[PDB]
């Protein structure tokens, strides 16, 4: 029975979900034209950028 | 506080180049208000007397 170990399994899938989700969402645009902050200071300018 | 009064002649065309944040030829080699200006700016016509 692999499933013996539900809940020691169950939180490091929790842990990992939860830090994939954290690194996923940096990607995701807000309200900005692109999700790079290199991009934002390089094509807009400063008070936009802001 | 502190209230600075500065003086200058400038073209009719020349004009919208005074603001905060913005660019021209009057607006990033002979005078550039800061992104965070915290004042009046007072225009008026001097064609009767220059």
């Amino acid at each position: 029975t692999p499933s013996a170990l539900g809940k020691l399994q169950d939180v490091v899938n929790h842990n990992a979900q939860a830090l994939n989700t954290l690194v996923k969402q940096l990607s995701s645009k807000f309200g900005a034209i692109s999700s790079v902050l290199n991009d934002i200071l390089s094509r807009l300018d400063p008070p936009e950028a802001e | 506080t502190n209230v600075y009064a500065d003086s200058f002649v400038i073209r009719g065309n020349e004009v919208s180049q005074i603001a905060p944040g913005q660019t021209g030829n009057i607006a990033d080699y002979n005078y550039k208000l800061p992104d965070d200006f915290t004042g009046c700016v007072i225009a008026w016509n001097s064609n009767k007397l220059d």
